RNA sequence: GACGAGUAGGAGGGCCGCUGCGGUGAGCCUUGAAGCCUAGGGCGCGGGCCCGGGUGGAGCCGCCGCAGGUGCAGAUCUUGG
RNA sequence: CGGCUACCCACCCGACCCGUCUUGAAACACGGACCAAGGAGUCUAACACGUGCGCGAGUCGGGGGCUACGAAAGCCGCCGUGGCGCAAUGAAGGUGAAGGCCGGCGCCGGCCGAGGUGGGAUCCCGAGGCCUUCCAGUCCGCCGAGGGCGCACC
RNA sequence: AGACCCACUCCCCGGCGCCGGGGGGCCCAAGUCCUUCUGAUCGAGGCCCAGCCCGUGGACGGUGUGAGGCCGGUAGCGGCCCCCGGCGCGCCGGGCCCGGGUCUUCCCGGAGUCGGGUUGCUUGGGAAUGCAGCCCAAAGCGGGUGGUAAACUCCAUCUAAGGCUAAAUACCGGCACGAGACCGAUAGUCAACAAGUACCGUAAGGGAAAGUUGAAAAGAACUUUGAAGAGAGAGUUCAAGAGGGCGUGAAACCGUUAAGAGGUAAACGGGUGGGGUCCGCGCAGUCCGCCCGGAGGAUUCAACCCGGCGGCGCGGUCCGGCCGUGCCGGCGGGGCGGAUCUCCCGCUCCCGUCGGCGGGGGACCGCCCCCCGGCCGGCGACCGGCCGCCGCCGGGCGCAUUUC
């Protein structure tokens, strides 16, 4: 299930990382790269992620689906937002609250969205 | 593991965990359970009691076969045979009663504790206890005698 | 991996028998491949060093395109002399400097009776290995 | 892999007497047994009012 | 829980082929890592030379 | 050091066939093998069963 | 909300420290590791730890578990200076 | 210009050298020039207690046998022989762990059947009541006078 | 041994001679490919749509770092050569011409030994387990043993005082090997090195300290002061800050330079003040969202069209599949177990038969596998195709009071 996972996860996963009196966790799908319950990417049947897109610009927009929880090849759809800071925050919004698609974290993914965003300009 | 035992939180205090006026010395109430009668005669008295002294006769070769003989109570004595043969006996019109041979399970005497259910049997033992074996008759059965 | 029980994978044994190794295994051990063609003419890998092989330098500070004729065979440093690989000392007399048979080519074969007749069976033995496996 | 470790009504054919370990909570899905009309019903009512 | 799943058998290609077996019920067993980490500490001693 | 300290460590074969069951049953789930950190992403399904 | 002393002694927490083993960091590293020195910047109550500068030339560490020949100021302590 | 902290100096207050034995140590008590490295409750077996896991009136392959790491790992079950537990008491001969009621002549057939009291966490019933205009009114809950069958345990 | 019946010959060596498991020797795959650091690469990037080549070979070691592919080896039921071996044949010489059952007749046993008494040692052996010395010292339906001495009386079990025998078993000496959760030069054997050596004791014996130049000696030509030790230049090396006990190079200790202080021994905790060292790459001091206004620049928003993807109970009850650690029915086809019962075969007693044991077979029961049908639940450890809603992405129409 998704407890059942986390109870051996929690202090066991590779990703896990413990140093300075932090830990924080490497997984492809983890919203503030913590290692919390709420924001594990692989232990859950419904995952969002937001990541940069191949390119120097744009947002990919990973999705876990519903049927393929076994299938970790087809389990994940990427979708590239390619478009202005306002667009993206909205789309990316429009897609966790009207699909109640994890509504626990669309905020987590909005700010992961400007952080990238911001990142990707060139700095002065 | 020895990460995990005293000795790896007594390191700086000088002691170790033994005291500073009677320091732990080698060996200060003699060896093994020496001092009985004398010095520990309060402890040997209050935790063995009958420890001093010897008691009954002497049997010079003991041989454990001779005396060999394993009991069973009458509530496990059901359980030696299979499940299918009581609830074939319960079911049957006849009358005819199963033949348990607990010798054959590897018990010798049959003693008779628990309670025994309304069916008749033939216990066909090596010895038998007088309450175990008015049980078997009060319940209705018999009892066989083997070598 | 090794399955064979009866060879070593110790280091220091492997260590102790490199260093003490009797000449006769010096001289197996201090090989030098063969040139592309000399490979793709006796279909031999390698070859232990020979007093007068011509030879080339593949790695280090004097390697090159140039062609040297080896001069000695100093099999206990596991040194080779060349023809012209050497270097002036301060009194100014030249010196060799020693190349290890691992970073040098072979371009000429100096064949002999005994040299053919190895050539031939590691060549015989390579042509029925290749056989087996196809 | 069933004949060797059982299934949860038959037991392993190859083992002389084994079968898998029974599970200590069958329905492991602790947000869904907590997100249910029939325990969320005879519950108090919160109280996250920090004081 | 009590569903047992079909996994498909993949050919040497990569893609699917048409056998379909279903999950043994070993694959449903509890996960215990308290137990298989008792199991592999004392086990992993048994192939230890003396010193 | 003595030769004769207790090296080797038996554990009872009930545990040693629930710790191997619950390591099978635990390589079908894809958050605990990616947890052990295999390369795993885009295998067609974990319970990866060949002809 | 209340409380905070402490010898011998007991217990608990150590993201305190050392060595090796099983896993793990697509870990570090001749574009410089360990070790050592440092009037350098700090953190942690503390055990100690992370960066900066100089020598070094070949190995080294973090996390999860396992194991110990695992922490010195003394013992008219041992060896060496 | 800022930097408590880490280098040096100056001043005010405090301030006897550590360890150990001792009721009492800075002691005119003993050990101690300084520095580096080594250095002291470990291991085997037995028992007891407490805690973790598996199985459970059963439990255990520890010996033996079958099939690089692997001298591992898996399997035996008509290899559970055997250890521990399931029965105690007596020196031993040995013995070895509920009964009550009804009818006939201590014995026969049938019935009830495996203790009682006090305290006992929890559970069961419910005299009524928990309001939105007011009355009767049902269903789902909640609280509750009182009454019970009473875990473990004493 | 005799008589009467049955009954076999191929046993055994050893001399000679023809056939298909070890001891060593010699060998067997694949990059020094293109750039790039370096002093040297075994470092780093790439090698296609043969994702460089080999792989039954990615153990290890060496090679100027850290190499599957440079070399030795490594894997292989891989190859060739020499010596020897246990087998399976042939002749040749001789050795023995040997066996079982029934009946009849004879024979048969180990002595200063057992045992008894005593003494001493040992053992758990206790009115004496075992062994030994002294004394006595035998018998043959006898003797020994039967864990309390003795007497009597029936039993049970062996035959002492003569001897041989592999196997399973022990191994800190020896030969050759493999390995390690061990040690890493004050550790580990006393000894990693010219170690039981140097060295001490008359002797028996005691018994150390002691590893690291550099990749390669390339071990510093030559000039200069001094007799020389040894300096100053120069040169080798990436490096002499590696110069022949030479990797790294701490502390105690000492010199020099720089800074400060100094008559209550030095040193220490709290609090400041002053001086130095560097740090803040500081010395006109943070921006982040929303709104207003001005200068601008875009192929531009919303709303529609098509295609794709996802979610959603959509559809109170769409259709089809799968599972149950759910159940029911079965003129179904099976495997496991049973201390539930019951035609055939083998074995023994009796004159093909009556009466017995073992095995097989059949029936019955429990569980499980598969097939069919009917319900319940799930698909949120386990879904497919339509329809409905929503979201997202791409391509168009969109044309600037929208949008960026
Ligand atoms: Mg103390
Ligand atoms: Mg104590
Ligand atoms: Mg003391
Ligand atoms: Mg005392
Ligand atoms: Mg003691
Ligand atoms: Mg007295
Ligand atoms: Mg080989
Ligand atoms: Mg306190
Ligand atoms: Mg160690
Ligand atoms: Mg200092
Ligand atoms: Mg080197
Ligand atoms: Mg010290
Ligand atoms: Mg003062
Ligand atoms: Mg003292
Ligand atoms: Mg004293
Ligand atoms: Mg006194
Ligand atoms: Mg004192
Ligand atoms: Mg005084
Ligand atoms: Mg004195
Ligand atoms: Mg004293
Ligand atoms: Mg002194
Ligand atoms: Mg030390
Ligand atoms: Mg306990
Ligand atoms: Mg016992
Ligand atoms: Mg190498
Ligand atoms: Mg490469
Ligand atoms: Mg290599
Ligand atoms: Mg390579
Ligand atoms: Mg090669
Ligand atoms: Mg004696
Ligand atoms: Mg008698
Ligand atoms: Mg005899
Ligand atoms: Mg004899
Ligand atoms: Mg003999
Ligand atoms: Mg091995
Ligand atoms: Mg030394
Ligand atoms: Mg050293
Ligand atoms: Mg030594
Ligand atoms: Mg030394
Ligand atoms: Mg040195
Ligand atoms: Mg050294
Ligand atoms: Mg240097
Ligand atoms: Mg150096
Ligand atoms: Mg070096
Ligand atoms: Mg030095
Ligand atoms: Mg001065």
């Amino acid at each position: 299930s998704a407890h059942l996972q986390w109870m051996v996860v929690r202090n066991c996963s590779s990703f896990l990382i413990k140093r300075n009196k932090q830990t924080y966790s490497t997984e492809p799908n983890n919203l503030k790269a913590r290692n919390s319950f709420r924001y594990n990417g692989l232990i859950h049947r419904k995952t969002v992620g937001v990541e940069p897109a191949a390119d120097g610009k744009g947002v990919v927009v990973v999705m876990k689906r519903r049927s393929g929880q076994r299938k970790p090849a087809t389990s994940y759809v990427r979708t590239t937002i390619n478009k202005n800071a306002r667009a993206t925050l909205s789309s990316i919004r429009h897609m966790i609250r009207k699909n109640k698609y994890h509504p626990d974290l669309r905020m987590a993914a909005i700010r992961r969205a400007s952080a990238i965003l911001r990142s990707q300009k060139p700095v002065m | 593991p020895s990460r995990l035992r005293k000795t790896r939180k007594l390191r700086g205090h000088v002691s170790h965990g033994h005291g500073r006026i009677g320091k732990h010395r080698k060996h200060p109430g003699g060896r093994g359970n020496a001092g009985g009668m004398h010095h520990h005669r309060i402890n040997f008295d209050k935790y063995h009691p009958g420890y001093f002294g010897k008691v009954g006769m002497r049997h010079y070769h003991l041989k454990r076969n001779q005396s060999f003989c394993p009991t069973v109570n009458l509530d496990k004595l059901w359980t030696l045979v299979s499940e299918q043969t009581r609830v074939n006996a319960a079911k049957n019109k006849t009358g005819a009663a199963p033949i348990i041979d607990v010798v054959r399970s590897g018990y010798y005497k049959v003693l008779g504790k628990g309670k025994l259910p309304k069916q008749p049997v033939i216990v066909k033992a090596k010895f038998f206890s007088r309450r175990a074996e008015e049980k078997i008759k009060g319940v209705g059965g018999a009892c066989v005698l083997v070598a | 991996m090794k399955f064979n029980p009866f060879v070593t994978s110790d280091r220091s044994k492997n260590r102790k028998r490199h260093f003490n190794a009797p000449s006769h295994i010096r001289r197996k051990i201090m090989s030098s491949p063969l040139s592309k063609e000399l490979r793709q003419k006796y279909n031999v890998r390698s070859m232990p060093i020979r007093k007068d092989d011509e030879v080339q330098v593949v790695r280090g500070h004097y390697k090159g395109q140039q062609i040297g004729k080896v001069v000695q065979v100093y099999r206990k440093k596991y040194v080779i002399y060349i023809e012209r690989v050497q270097r002036e000392k301060a009194n100014g007399t030249t010196v060799h400097v020693g190349i290890h048979p691992s970073k040098v080519v072979i371009t000429r074969l100096k064949l002999d009776k005994d040299r053919k007749k190895i050539l031939e069976r590691k060549a015989k033995s390579r042509q029925v290995g290749k056989e087996k496996g196809k | 892999l069933d004949d060797l470790y059982g299934t949860w009504r038959k037991a392993a054919s190859l083992k002389s007497n084994y079968n898998l370990p029974m599970h200590k909570m069958l329905n492991t899905d602790l947000s869904r047994i907590l997100k249910s009309p029939e325990i969320q019903r005879a519950l108090r009512a919160p109280r996250k009012k920090i004081h | 829980a009590c569903a047992r799943p079909l996994i498909s058998v993949y050919s040497e290609k990569g893609e699917s082929s048409g056998k379909n077996v279903t999950l043994p019920a070993v694959f449903k067993a509890p996960i215990r890592p308290d137990i298989v980490n008792f199991v592999h500490t004392n086990l992993r001693k048994n192939n230890r030379q003396p010193y | 050091t003595k030769t004769w300290r207790r090296w080797h460590r038996r554990v009872n074969t009930t545990q040693k066939r629930y710790a191997i069951c619950s390591a099978l049953a635990a390589s079908a789930l894809p958050a605990l093998v990616m947890s052990k950190g295999h390369r795993i992403e885009e295998v067609p399904e974990l319970p990866l069963v060949v002809e």
